[PDB]
């Protein structure tokens, strides 16, 4: 839904590094996956816990 | 330095494109390289199996 909205849209927005990241939470890959983030927002969609 | 390399590989420090850099006095005789060195670690040595 985000792309969807995202794509057909007037004002033109930029979105890089799109995470889905599912290995432990400290186990090398999260680590790299979240480190190449380097924008300034964030959405993040979790389960109060996570 | 083995301590320090199990605590960086398992932050993802030691890649693919990581170059480590290591003194002399490390590499102590070459001949009792423990597990936890990645290959391809340049360390500049004095020389023993010439002269």
């Amino acid at each position: 839904f985000v792309k969807t909205t995202v794509d057909n849209s007037f004002v033109g927005w930029d979105m890089q590094n799109v995470i889905t990241l599912d290995t432990s939470f400290e186990d090398a890959k999260t680590q790299v996956q979240l480190k190449k983030i380097h924008s300034s927002v964030i959405l993040l969609y979790c389960s109060k816990d996570e | 330095a083995v301590l320090i390399l199990s605590e960086a590989r398992s932050l993802g420090l030691t890649g693919y494109d990581f170059f480590w850099i290591v003194p002399s006095l490390v590499s102590g005789n070459t001949e009792l390289i423990p597990k936890e060195f990645p290959s391809g670690l340049i360390s500049v040595s004095y020389d023993d199996w010439d002269y």
